[PDB]
């Protein structure tokens, strides 16, 4: 009988207290949803790498277990029993100490038998097992038995992401290797994944076996004739012997040091030019072997001399490890040559992993190896059969995971990048596909793209807007029920009815208010270099004082960035000399500005839209950063001051139009300013006046929608939130980098100084200091690049303030989509929001048109319009609003005769 | 990269402020841009922006349109102003009052839709 | 025809400079918009 | 204290300011301190809330317009 | 110019190609490879 | 490049040296290659 382990068997990986964190642990765990064997009340189950043991009982049938390798008298075995009074452990070692679900975890590592446990009043909940005891039994355990429903699962080395509660309780976990969604969660260090595509890891085919290929020679080297020589030469006339075509077994070989190699490794390497130099003295890659020859031997050595002057026989072994064909090396057994399969290979000490194939390279007899452009081995001559084999790394590639978001579904698709589906790793065992999970093909759910093979999404022939970009024109989305892949649609097809003489004239218009969000500044950061690198360690500070002006450069760069942020804000918002105020009576010809004008009721004196913007952008983690020496400097201009600048700009534009940006503010009624702006887009003034109320209503409607368009869309303020998130992420990464060891024995300086002598403590501390200094320099460089980008954004925002708010712009698409009428600024936490009011023509109508009109034999061209017709009579109209008028001498000018203008049309000019 | 952005901006200003007259607000100095003159500087350029700044503003009473013979008149290339008794039409950026005639205005509709229309004589 | 691309980031089936770079772990990703879509 | 020297005490969002007297008047920012606070040398060092400029009210109404009667030719300098 | 080549780097493959001991050692260097991947992914998205 | 190590091949270092000195050599190599990657990414960011 088998059953599902669900999410059970999580234990506390260490004795350290943690709280409100996500912590990654690589340890022996019970994989989620494992098939655990179920017994009912017994056999001797194996003890593979550790055992999870659950018991659901109320009568104490289960008491204990026996552990061992053979469970006989010839081999030592362990024994654990829980008596009603105490628990007795015996092995050379004895130990005694003190429905319901009892869960246990047993491990055997490094001669230690470790036991964790938990008790609970298989269930489908989460419970973390606390440790019980480590015992130094010192015996290898391969089997075990329960001593009389109980469940047995087997642990394997897995990576888990554990979530600690506010009071430090492990409340949730993610098994990183369970499936692609869990791998994505572990990559992001989060339990929730938003919609998107995520590079999670790389799949790598694993080596099937290992092969060794050494030369066929078996003769032993004449080491005895060198070391066991009756008489050694003199140090000046030192003796040299060559060693070639033999098997140097160095185990036959007092002082024995080696330069460039280790004495415990010489049996594994293959050497090219071995020379042994022997002589006698008194007390480059190779080895030096010196030994006292007092009882064997001008020095004039005598038995009554001291050790410092006794004779010493010295042998120097010199060899070249610069590959080339190998003539001498130690005892290694060659295996068969495995081809066309990812294997671990060892060719005369050249170790690697990959696929070996027949090579067409035209080697030359002296050539034992081939190299690629990167100076890495690419071809090898087999030492025994002398054939040329190409080495190519076995199949690998990148893996991306497409998720609709965990808030919507747990289904995922998987993209194997740069791989066709015929070569997608298809393995029935865990000896391939490094992510170690499997997504199987079910026919219609495997698709080929120029970006790779997509498994888990069905390709539909329909086209939609891109939701999750896959690449090469392919996108994916949650259909709802399943994930679908498709070719993205560029938009709805449209054919403009072009002809010789047809023109479309708008008969109506729409007042459109659109939003543009621009970052203006980012968080000003200061770093206490010593506090970050050393943090209360005075010895670290003294050592750090020897690395030059690194911290001075970083401080200068960060101070420059901080000053630039205030400069950006000033350049964007401090354009007006005066602080203009709105008049007490807020009547502007029917235009309602209450949503953008400041509200006296609010203490901040912000507009409703500005209040919404400041609510929609989120500006103990701060304390954690502060304790490491990373601080945030306040901006020079407060939010109240920026809002005051914005109110001054709005009052100036509302009460004076564009005049206050070019000189003294000149009051003008708002309908008259609107008529000016209508003139600015080639529409006559009366069109505004005769439609005044309607226009006002449209604006009042459009501005009314703005709030919703910012409070309903999730990522409306995505750019400012991105600025904030980038700053927070950079600081959090800087903080988390303090737990890195960078190759040292610990990440705590006071632990290194309190356990090591200064000569080696200096090495470890130098490793830590260089790592942390590199982290700081990387952070500062990224800050400089981001500051340049933010400065470009701020220059653009200042240009928009000048050209869209202080004037009317004729630049297409610079101040909104349609024809720009005017714009309003609103301050936002780290930037500015422009509300662009534009004129969009609407309700177009077809008309017949002509270039000119022939009348009395003269050609007439329209002065400020275009000729149109119902079909019988001919009018002249303005081009952006249908207002037909009688064609007179006053709205027309004469040029030439009606003999050269192609398309000229006969009519009368009143 | 920062200096390249500055040099691109300087080239844009040379093209648009020195080789032409720019309508872009505050791109070629404060005020209504007239012209610009370049001067070389050790590692850069100095633009001398000549702009027109209005001064000595005066208050006037204004109307959107003038009603005459039941017809609404809108100023062709100006704005209606008044001493207080008579009504003139003037260019927007410099006080140059002119007699309201049928040659500096245009007619559109009756005196029933425009809010703020004022009765006056439009000389012919 | 006048600009000679290096990779363009399309499928490379197991079997020159691009191959060496890929074996060193450096790959090119295809653009989202194809040349036909941009045209 | 690490600086080993000691030094008209004021609290700001930027920190503790010692040696400057906070005045109620507002001037243009001379030396920026932070969060709207600037410093200046008056015989003494003063800290103050920076001013944004002179308050101004445009005489807006639905039938009044201000029209310039004169002009000034301005020549300004931009250094790049 | 509008876009440039989108590059991806397998950090482990570049630094410690086929050497498992080197990757085990590289695991002690923190989030360098993660930061590099984030930067390159940002660039790649920016190209599109 | 070797970056002051005995070789630019990780496998050779692991096969020729005991862990105490292999640590120094592999640290040099890994630091050099991480620096190369970081330089490449920084220049890619500026170019982007
Ligand atoms: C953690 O334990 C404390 C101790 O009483 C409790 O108040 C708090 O609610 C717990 N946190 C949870 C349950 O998230
Ligand atoms: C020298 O001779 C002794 C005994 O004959 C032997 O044990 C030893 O291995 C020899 N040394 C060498 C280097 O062959
Ligand atoms: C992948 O290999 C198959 C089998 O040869 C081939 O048909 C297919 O075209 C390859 N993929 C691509 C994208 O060419
Ligand atoms: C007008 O367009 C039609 C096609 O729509 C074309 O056949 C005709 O030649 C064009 N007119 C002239 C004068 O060519
Ligand atoms: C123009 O559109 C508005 C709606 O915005 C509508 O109320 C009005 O009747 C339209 N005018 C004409 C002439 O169609
Ligand atoms: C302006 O709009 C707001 C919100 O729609 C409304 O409450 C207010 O009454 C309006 N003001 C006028 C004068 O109609
Ligand atoms: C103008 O004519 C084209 C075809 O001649 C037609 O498709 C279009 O709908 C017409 N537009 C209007 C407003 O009737
Ligand atoms: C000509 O245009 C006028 C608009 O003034 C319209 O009343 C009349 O019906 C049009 N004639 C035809 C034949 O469409
Ligand atoms: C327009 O009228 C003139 C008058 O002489 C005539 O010659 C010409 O053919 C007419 N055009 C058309 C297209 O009928
Ligand atoms: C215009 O009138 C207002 C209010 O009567 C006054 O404050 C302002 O100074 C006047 N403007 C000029 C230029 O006299
Ligand atoms: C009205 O304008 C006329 C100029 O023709 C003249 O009487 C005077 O300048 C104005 N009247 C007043 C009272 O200013
Ligand atoms: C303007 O004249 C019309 C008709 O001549 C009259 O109804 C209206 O009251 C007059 N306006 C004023 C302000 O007296
Ligand atoms: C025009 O302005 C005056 C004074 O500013 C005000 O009393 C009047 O109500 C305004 N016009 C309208 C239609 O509200
Ligand atoms: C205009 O200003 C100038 C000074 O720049 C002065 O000399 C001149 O008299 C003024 N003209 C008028 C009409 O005020």
């Amino acid at each position: 009988a088998y059953t599902n382990s669900f999410t059970r068997g999580v234990y506390y990986p260490d004795k350290v207290f943690r709280s409100s964190v996500l912590h990654s642990t690589q340890d022996l765990f019970l994989p989620f949803f494992s098939n655990v064997t179920w017994f009912h009340v017994n056999p001797v189950l194996p003890f593979n790498d550790g055992v999870y043991f659950a018991s659901i009982e109320k009568s104490n049938i289960i008491r204990g277990w026996i552990f061992g390798t053979t469970l006989d008298s010839k081999t030592q075995s362990l024994l654990i029993v829980n008596n009603a009074t105490n628990v007795v452990i015996k092995v050379t070692f004895e130990y005694v100490s003190q429905k319901n679900l009892r869960e246990f975890v047993f491990k055997n590592i490094d001669g230690y038998f470790k036991i964790y446990s938990k008790h609970t009043p298989l269930p489908q909940g989460f419970s973390a097992l606390e440790p019980l005891v480590d015992l130094p039994i010192g015996i290898n355990i391969t089997r075990f038995q329960t001593l009389l429903a109980y469940y047995v699962g087997y642990l394997q080395p897995r990576t888990f992401l554990l979530k600690y509660n506010e009071n430090g309780t492990i409340t949730d976990a993610v098994d990183c290797a369970l499936d692609p969604l869990s791998e994505t969660k572990c990559t992001l260090k989060s339990f929730t994944v938003e919609k998107g595509i995520y590079q999670t890891s790389n799949f790598r085919v694993q080596p099937t076996e290992s092969i060794v290929r050494f030369p066929n020679i078996t003769n032993l080297c004449p080491f005895d004739e060198v070391f066991n020589a009756t008489r050694f030469a003199s140090v000046y006339a030192w003796n040299r012997k060559r060693i070639s075509n033999c098997v140097a077994d160095y185990s036959v070989l007092f002082t024995f040091k080696c330069y460039g190699v280790s004495p415990t490794k010489l049996n594994d390497l293959c050497f090219t030019n071995v020379y042994a130099d022997s002589f006698v003295i008194r007390g480059f890659t190779g080895c030096v072997i010196a030994w006292n020859s007092n009882k064997l031997d001008s020095y004039s050595f005598r038995p009554t001399y001291g050790v410092g002057h006794q004779p010493y026989r010295v042998v120097v072994l010199s060899f070249e490890l610069l590959h080339a064909p190998a003539t001498v090396c130690g005892p290694k057994k060659s295996t068969n040559l495995v081809k066309n399969k990812c294997v671990n290979f060892n060719f005369n000490g050249l170790k690697g992993t990959g696929v070996l194939t027949e090579s067409n390279k035209k080697f030359l007899p002296f050539q034992q190896f081939g190299r690629d452009i990167a100076d890495t081995t690419d071809a090898v001559r087999d030492p025994q059969t002398l054939e040329i084999l190409d080495i190519t790394p076995c199949s690998f590639g990148g893996v991306s995971v497409i998720t609709p978001g965990t808030n919507t579904s747990n289904q995922v698709a998987v993209l194997y990048q740069g791989v066709n589906c015929t070569e997608v790793p298809v393995a029935i065992h865990a000896d391939q596909l490094t992510p170690t999970w499997r997504v199987y093909s079910t026919g219609s759910n495997v698709f080929q793209t120029r970006a790779g093979c997509l498994i888990g999404a069905e390709y539909v022939n329909n086209s939609y807007e891109c939701d999750i970009p896959i690449g090469a024109g392919i996108c994916a989305s949650y259909q709802t029920q399943s994930i679908i892949a498709y070719t993205m649609s560029l938009g709805a097809e449209n054919s403009v009815a072009y002809s010789n003489n047809s023109i479309a004239i708008p008969t109506n218009f729409t007042i459109s208010v659109t939003t543009e969000i621009l970052p203006v500044s980012m968080t000003k950061t200061s770093v206490d270099c010593t506090m970050y690198i050393c943090g209360d360690s005075t010895e670290c500070s003294n050592l750090l004082l020897q690395y030059g002006s690194f911290c001075t450069q970083l401080k200068r760069a960060l101070t420059g960035i901080a000053v630039e942020q205030d400069k950006n804000t000033q350049e964007v918002f401090a354009q007006v000399k005066q602080i203009y105020k709105t008049p007490p009576i807020k009547y502007f010809g029917g235009f309602n500005f209450s949503q953008i004008l400041p509200d006296p009721s609010k203490p901040s004196k912000r507009s409703p839209i500005e209040d919404l913007l400041f609510n929609k952008v989120t500006l103990d983690l701060i304390c954690a950063q502060k304790f490491k020496g990373l601080t945030v400097l306040p901006p020079l201009l407060t939010d109240e001051m920026i809002a005051q600048y914005t109110s001054a700009l709005l009052a100036g534009t509302i009460t004076s139009g564009w005049t206050f940006g070019a000189g003294p503010a000149l009051q003008i009624p708002f309908p008259m300013q609107m008529a000016y702006r209508f003139n600015g887009i080639g529409v006559t003034q009366n069109v505004l006046y005769e439609n005044q109320k309607l226009i006002a209503n449209q604006f009042n409607s459009a501005i009314g929608k703005i709030q919703d368009s910012l409070s309903s869309t999730p990522s409306a303020l995505g750019k400012l939130q991105d600025v904030v998130n980038h700053n927070a992420q950079a600081l959090n990464t800087l903080v988390k980098q303090l737990s890195s060891k960078f190759g040292a024995i610990s990440s705590v300086l006071n632990d290194i100084f309190s356990r090591l002598d200064p000569p080696e403590a200096e090495v470890q501390i130098d490793r830590l200091i260089t790592g942390r200094l590199q982290s700081l320099q990387t952070y500062v460089t990224q800050q400089l690049i981001r500051a340049a980008e933010i400065r470009a954004s701020a220059n653009l925002a200042a240009t928009k303030m000048s050209e869209c708010v202080l004037g009317q712009s004729k630049r297409v698409d610079f101040c909104g989509k349609g024809y720009h009428l005017m714009s309003f600024p609103q301050s936002a936490p780290h930037g500015v929001v422009f509300l662009h009011v534009t004129y969009v023509p609407a309700q177009e109508k077809n008309f017949t048109t002509a270039p000119a009109i022939c009348h009395d034999g003269k050609a007439h061209f329209p002065r400020e319009g275009v000729f149109v017709s119902n079909g019988t009579h001919w009018f002249v109209t303005q081009r952006n609003f249908y207002e037909p008028q009688i064609i007179t001498t006053d709205n027309t000018f004469v040029s030439g005769n009606c003999d050269v203008v192609i398309g000229i049309v006969n009519n009368t000019v009143y | 990269a920062e200096i390249r952005a500055s040099a691109n901006l300087a080239a844009t200003k040379m093209s648009e402020c020195v080789l032409g007259q720019s309508k872009r607000v505050d791109f070629c100095g404060k005020g209504y841009h007239l012209m610009s003159f370049p001067q070389s500087a050790p590692h850069g350029v100095v633009f001398l922006h000549v702009t027109y700044v209005p001064a000595q503003e005066k208050n006037f009473t204004t109307a959107p349109a003038i009603c005459h013979d039941g017809k609404a008149h809108f100023p062709r290339e100006g704005v209606f102003v008044s001493n207080g008794t008579h009504w003139f039409v003037t260019q927007r950026n410099f006080y140059e009052p002119q007699i309201i005639t049928t040659d500096n205005t245009f007619v559109s509709g009756n005196c029933d839709v425009v809010i703020g229309i004022v009765n006056n004589t439009v000389y012919d | 025809n006048k600009v000679t691309l290096a990779d363009a980031g399309f499928i490379k089936q197991y079997g020159d400079l691009i191959c060496a770079q890929k074996f060193k772990g450096l790959t090119v990703l295809p653009p989202l918009l194809t040349d036909e879509m941009i045209a």
